[PDB]
């Protein structure tokens, strides 16, 4: 237990901050993702990682989908610089920006289970850097062919048990991080 | 057209014209070499899918002569239109009456009269299923 | 602990996933009870009623469905047939495909369903013969490495063409080479047989856009979806498919649907239903656009239905529903789903025993480090086994055994004519010392390494300069490769026709197009239909390391 | 320069194999061969004049015992004149009942059979199998052995093997004398896993059944007949001498059958010019009119010869269709190791798992392949994952099932408990509580301490020498405390009494209930006829391990 | 016998006797550990071995029946000398006569008819084949 | 070219030999065995084995069968002590004893690949000592359980080679050596 809403989340509007937007189970009925890494210290990384480069991090919480890319679309909606992290219970995380098609994206990251604690830190970096309206090389992670094939049902689960915690028409809550 | 008259290469080759009205055997090396054809040229023709949607008939297969029909009126519709169209019909982009200026349009302008048809049958279910604009 | 299980516990298999059946939220193969008892209402020309739904309560996929999917000439008479009997018409061999096709395309999704799931896989690869639309069957490649190194995708796309992949597909890791990729796998592949068809799968609009300007034959990674949700999550509709699907015939380029079980539950949103109801609901999407043909059997969802129980085998009944609706089948085993040797060889059998239009959808033509679509159930490393296999069991698998000397050879003609391509074309040169390693390559781990950003500034210039499909032939021509010229015209003759469009259709010989309307597959029982024999089976026969008793 | 590309084929497991081109006129080719003869049968009253082209005059004791004894000559002159594609027609239509096909594929001679499979495909063969095979039920056989032939081992591997599913294990020796040790260990460790399945101990034929006599086997197998005159007799042996042996198998309740198998006259250099195909179904038409019950083909130990030529695995898959098609169990080999490439061992067993025959394998290893006495098979233990993940995949029954391994632990343990009781009630070298603990973890012979071979062989010599008994052993069960093992070790005896499991393709399933063609014939019909894998046998293939439920995930 | 009567242990256990005329039942463990019964009565007689070949008969299986009634006959015969028999019968170790003795002595003092017959076919065909001794 | 026939190989009388019974082909029509092992090493070391035990050898050919039983058959039925060794010229080896049913043996090497010029060394000394009438321990081999298929059809093809050479009703030829 370390997140709590502090009511819907206002519209920022200086190129200043980056969003990160997590889903509707994330904390909550999931508290780790899909190889087992704790929420507390993903979200502990990738704010580390957007202030490290002299940026703000805004936490939301967002109902309306679970989609990765939606949450994420809400996020850069409400973000002063355009820019937002949409992150998934099970791990799965996107780099998205204002102005971008819905399922376009800067970066993506469809394999959660070759992420670690140091690549979500990067993701982080790297998205304060897209506010900063820098260049950076993406986000690299290790390659292995069998993650898709040995998490693919487990991660189809972890993604039905998200889609429970849907509210249909509820806007995103601001939360506060311990 | 019958599946004895395909394929169409081998069995009426003098049928085959491009949409720029020149045949196939003006498609030599000579001919691109000296630029007396270019890509612009490289087109099918609404008559070539039409005989194919005949020949898809006689083979059996119904649906796929439809879809060379609506193919074949769509040969007069320029490439970025084409784009255009598709984007159009994708959820929650249009409303109904800019889908059904699009049909209107393709009958006009294109007469491509099935896909006019097709388009408003989009139009149609679109609100039956909350799929235009304003409805995400 | 029992050392027994231990070393059980070792076995590469034991890595794969596996889950329980979750009834409730569709994660199931098949035989759900969730799923719907058949039923069509048709009054005056219209379906009313579809599967238990009413008109009322139709979403666009039951709406495209009801309006062009189903054969209504004879929707209610086979409805009405007893789903045993029809299943025993699927696989007797004196029952002619003919007389099926207009039975089966006018069953619902869940009459057809239904019958099949009354077959075992024995049972489903005896129908899959007779109703697999062409004669002959067929192999499709992945050629690709992770550098996108156009020599080396040049190079392989040869010698799969030289083994016999009639149709090849490349894609890459840095989306803007996606034009050095596309032409260099349309050379190459001309090279090692001209006429094979090749496909570069991108972004939908963008891949329209290279096909607009001649760099490819055909597209197939378009996708259809079996719940309206996952398809406006897909940020489509059935419409917007089907009017994308004439767009392609409309400039002569053929074109296919991808689907695939699992896709829907994975996204949570099966509605309650089993994986092959949803994708029954897929092939009838295909079949009402007028799309020719499908890639189907799970694809890069195969570790969903891979890890409940009877998953392989619906992936088999997936493939089968496809051909019964009288569709062109490019039956998947295209995506790694084990590390298990024995467990992806059984998987494969289902469609290569039997065969289908294209056994793979994506074979893989290099080793798995370098495919590019994340690995396939076979790769570069497997070509003998598979030939050993066909000849084992006198099967055509659709390759063959090759001599390595006629591999270099074609493999090196191949980059050379790439490298006249890209001088001709004002691209960055291609030195001979890397025609020299791509001649010899086996992967992107012997490739001398390019300059991305250049190559990128460059392939991005094709596309903004409306840098079109005759220039390339026209640097073949004026490089020392007439001949590789005059095989690039013709292919781009063939979008001419219209020929190729069809069902099953590709290009052999010296330009004959065989497809299902010359190649009908007309299969009655043993010692008829296609029959490897004559110097097709005298090819598959030779395989290396078979040694000659006169030798000995 | 050499490619890459071709070194790293180079170095594939399939290309460690043996392959060799055709070679007609010597008979090395699988099928198909020109040499073959044309089908031909002279028949009215009475008996046969001309058989495939040869006089009467002309016959070999091969051609004149199935001339006289093989072919049901009640139809055997219509049949000839059907078409061979017809008839091959109506062995895949699912709308031929087995039942209609009996009477015609026991009238062909061996040259019209093998013409009519040779117009199949594998498709063809394998839906025409599921049709064809005697009983109802498919099933499995396993081989039970070690290195050292240690019987503690023997009887926990055959309780384990037992449990996983097997319904006939098959043991042999590597030292000759200690074979009464393990026909005993592997008996009681069989019906510890499962009462009423069935262990044969191969040994050399006359051995084989004096310890049948003894009571301590249930039945045989590797009686083995040939396909040419010249190479039975280089056995030593006619099919009148096979005959009567078969006839003596039966004399003292013991169910039996033959063994042949591709490739073995050819190995011997005396095919006479003929495909292994050929010679193969009169191998089959031997064992049917030798009045055996079933027969052990598939080329077996010569699988090396079928398997380097063109189409030989399919010829395999053709001679077990050629056996079920003349109505004898078919016991369908995939018991002896053959290729370097786990791809391509798994195509060779695929044919006969997919529609199932009476035993998919007549000898999947139940024992690491370094313990397999048989030289090893094409499957063993290390395989039974895959083997039971294939059946959940593919909805077939392969005849086996998931165990846990808390179970397996339990009936191992009971299994070596049970042996060490029988060796204390009848006066043989202790089975010490180490071994006991040993033989529950092992894995192999390599987990096992050693024994004391020389007085373990002079005690099981003594066991035939002075004629002891398997009712010896059922009283030492009764008395260590094992009155459940000692009564289903009466079972079994009590089964050799009646007479009921000599039929075709029986096994006893059940409490002591005899599962054979004559109570469980297949009435395969096309789609939702036949055997069908559903209900509670489902939903055990169903259960593998690793299989993660929903409301723990 | 008919396949109706299949199996014979469960539908007509009282059909079964021992070659010591026991009855199946009396195959408890019980009577096994006084030695009220042992080895000798766990021998298969032939009118179970003549039931069996009428069962194999009526699912439609002469060839295996034949095989049972030859087993009838040889319950009758001696461990020693069924062995004795098998090993003549193999190529060159008999001559004609010594085999149609064999015959003869298969009928004339084990009443075994059948196999008498198959016997003497057997020594027919090895003349005709020269798989005799002498040969 | 190192072994001449030099007339019908007579009878031994005394306990004092065993034969070495080659096939038809060994040393002419075929000079190495299945893995390439030459015909001449393969007979000096079984020759040098049986006189390092202080018994002669004797080398004869068999004519009348090609099958390794029936060559070493004839061989036995000529030896003096009734101790014979048979070899094909793929290289499978049987010792064989006058008295033994012609399928069995006192010791057999079923597969020829396995087998290297020790075990035909050994092969040679454990013959004599059994003409000795002494026991020695059976000749150890190798063992590799994928070596059966991977040379069965190659043997397959080379007895049929050597089963051209078989000529009915030919006695033994005793041979010299070099
Ligand atoms: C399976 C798969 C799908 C499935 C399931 C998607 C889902 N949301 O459940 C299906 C077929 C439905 C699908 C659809 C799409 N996909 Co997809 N998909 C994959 C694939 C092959 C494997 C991912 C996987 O299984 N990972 C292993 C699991 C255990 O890790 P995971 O983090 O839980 O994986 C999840 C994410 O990958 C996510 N996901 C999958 N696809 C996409 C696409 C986008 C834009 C997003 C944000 C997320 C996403 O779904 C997985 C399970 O929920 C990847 C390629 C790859 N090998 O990575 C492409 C891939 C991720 N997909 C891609 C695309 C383009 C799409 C579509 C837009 C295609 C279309 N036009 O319909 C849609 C988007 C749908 C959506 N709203 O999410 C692209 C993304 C490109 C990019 N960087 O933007 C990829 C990389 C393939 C490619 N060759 O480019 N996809
Ligand atoms: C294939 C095989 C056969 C084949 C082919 C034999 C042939 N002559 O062509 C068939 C099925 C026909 C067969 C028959 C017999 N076999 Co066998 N056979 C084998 C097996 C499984 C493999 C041999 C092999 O492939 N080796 C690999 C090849 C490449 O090497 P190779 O040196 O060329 O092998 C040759 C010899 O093994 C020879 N051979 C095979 N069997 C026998 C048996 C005897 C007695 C002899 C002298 C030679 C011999 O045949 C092979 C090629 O021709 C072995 C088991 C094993 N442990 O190897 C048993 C084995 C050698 N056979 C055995 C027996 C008992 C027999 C028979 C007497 C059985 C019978 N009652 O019919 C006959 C004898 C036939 C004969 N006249 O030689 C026993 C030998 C026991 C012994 N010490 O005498 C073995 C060891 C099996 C066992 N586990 O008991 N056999
Ligand atoms: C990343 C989603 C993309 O992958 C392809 N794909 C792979 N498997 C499936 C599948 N099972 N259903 C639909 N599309 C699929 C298809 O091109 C789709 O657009
Ligand atoms: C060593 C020959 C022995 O191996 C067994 N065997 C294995 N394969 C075959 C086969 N193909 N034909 C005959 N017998 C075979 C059989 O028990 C025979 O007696
Ligand atoms: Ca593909
Ligand atoms: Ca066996
Ligand atoms: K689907
Ligand atoms: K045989």
């Amino acid at each position: 237990g370390f997140l709590t809403e502090v009511g819907e989340a206002r519209q920022g509007t200086q190129q200043d901050e980056v969003i990160i937007a997590v889903g509707p189970a994330f904390g909550l009925a999931q508290t780790v993702n899909i190889v087992g890494i704790p929420h507390k210290s993903i979200l502990r990384e990738v704010i580390a990682g957007i202030e490290e480069e002299g940026i703000k991090a805004r936490v939301i919480r967002c109902f309306k989908s679970s989609d990765v890319a939606f949450v994420a679309v809400e996020g850069n909606r409400l973000s002063g610089s355009g820019i937002s992290i949409g992150i998934q219970s099970k791990g799965t995380t996107v780099i998205h920006q204002q102005g971008l098609p819905p399922l376009s994206n800067l970066e993506l990251f469809p394999q959660a289970p070759l992420l670690t604690l140091e690549t979500y830190r990067q993701i982080g970096k790297n998205a304060a850097r897209y506010a900063k309206r820098e260049s950076p090389q993406p986000v690299p992670t290790l390659n292995d062919q069998m993650a898709r094939p040995k998490y693919q049902a487990k991660s189809a689960i972890l993604h039905i048990k998200e889609t429970k915690y849907v509210v249909t028409g509820k806007n995103p809550q601001e939360l506060r991080v311990a | 057209a019958r599946v004895s008259d395909y394929p169409l290469a081998n069995k009426h080759p003098e049928w085959v014209k491009t949409a720029t009205n020149k045949t196939l055997d003006d498609f030599t090396l000579e001919n691109v070499l000296s630029n007396k054809v270019t890509a612009q040229d490289m087109r099918i023709t609404p008559e070539t899918l039409r005989l194919q949607a005949s020949i898809a008939k006689d083979a059996g297969r119904d649906r796929l002569a439809m879809n060379f029909e609506r193919a074949a009126e769509l040969t007069a519709v320029p490439d970025d239109r084409i784009l255009e169209i598709y984007n159009a019909l994708r959820p929650y982009r249009s409303t109904k009456e800019e889908l059904l200026a699009i049909a209107d349009d393709l009958e006009s302008r294109y007469q491509a009269k099935i896909c006019a048809a097709f388009v408003r049958e989009a139009a149609t279910l679109y609100v039956e299923r909350k799929k235009l604009k304003g409805d995400d | 602990r029992s050392k027994r299980f231990e070393a059980l516990a070792k076995r590469p298999v034991n890595q794969d996933g596996f889950v329980k059946e979750w009834i409730e939220e569709g994660f199931i193969a098949m035989e759900s009870p969730n799923d719907p008892k058949p039923s069509i209402k048709i009054v005056n020309g219209a379906v009313t009623e579809l599967d238990g739904k009413p008109v009322s309560d139709f979403d666009l996929i039951d709406h495209f469905i009801a309006r062009y999917g189903i054969n209504l000439n004879r929707a209610e008479e086979v409805m009405a047939m007893d789903s045993v009997k029809l299943a025993n018409m699927l696989c007797d061999p004196n029952v002619k495909r003919s007389e099926i096709v207009p039975l089966t395309t006018a069953m619902t999704p869940a009459k057809i369903v239904e019958v099949v799931s009354h077959m075992n896989v024995v049972e489903m690869m005896m129908a899959m013969q007779k109703m697999r639309a062409r004669r002959t069957p067929s192999q499709q490649a992945h050629v690709t490495n992770v550098k996108d190194n156009p020599v080396q995708i040049a190079a392989d796309a040869a010698e799969g063409a030289w083994r016999g992949f009639d149709e090849q597909e490349t894609t890459v890791a840095v989306a803007r080479y996606a034009p050095f990729n596309a032409i260099a796998l349309l050379v190459g592949s001309q090279v090692g047989r001209p006429g094979v068809l090749t496909q570069c799968s991108l972004e939908e609009a963008t891949e329209l856009k290279l096909g607009m300007l001649g760099h490819t034959c055909y597209a197939e990674t378009i996708s259809v979806y079996g719940t309206e949700p996952v398809f406006t999550d897909g940020d489509d509709t059935p419409w917007s498919k089907g009017f994308l699907a004439s767009s392609y015939a409309s400039r002569g380029l053929k074109m296919r649907f991808t689907s695939g079980s699992g896709s829907e539950v994975q996204m949570g949103y099966a509605e309650g239903k089993s994986m092959l109801y949803l994708e029954a609901r897929c092939i009838y999407i295909t079949k009402a656009a007028g799309v020719q043909g499908l890639q189907n059997g799970s694809v890069s969802c195969i570790g969903v239905p891979s890890a409940v129980p009877s998953g392989i085998r619906a992936v088999l009944a997936e493939n089968l529903i496809c051909s019964s609706l009288d569709l062109e089948c490019a039956s998947s085993n295209d995506q790694t789903f084990t590390h298990s040797d024995m467990r992806r060889t059984a998987r494969l059998l289902m469609q290569f025993l039997p065969g289908t239009d294209f056994i793979s959808s994506g074979y893989s033509a290099v080793p798995n480090y370098d495919n590019m679509f994340a690995g396939s159930n076979e790769d570069a490393e497997d070509f003998d086994d598979y030939n050993v296999i066909q000849r084992d069991l006198k099967v055509d698998g659709g390759l063959r055994p090759v001599r390595e000397e006629d591999v270099i050879a074609i493999r090196n003609k191949a980059a050379r004519a790439l490298q006249a391509v890209f001088a001709g074309m004002g691209l960055p040169p291609i030195t001979d010392e890397e025609v020299e390693a791509a001649t010899y390559a086996h992967g992107s781990k012997d490739m001398p390494e390019r300059n991305i950003v250049e190559d990128i500034k460059f392939a991005q210039e094709i596309i903004n300069k409306n840098r079109n499909g005759l220039e390339v032939v026209k640097a073949l021509a004026q490089g020392g490769f007439t001949d590789v010229a005059q095989d690039m015209l013709n292919i781009q003759k063939a979008k001419l026709t219209g020929d190729y469009l069809h069902t099953s259709a590709i290009i052999v010989g010296d330009g004959q197009v065989l497809s299902a309307v010359n190649d009908v597959n007309d299969y009655a029982g043993p010692a008829t239909g296609y029959r490897l024999q004559g110097e097709r089976w005298e090819e598959i026969k030779n395989i290396p390391g078979a040694l000659d008793p006169n030798e000995d």
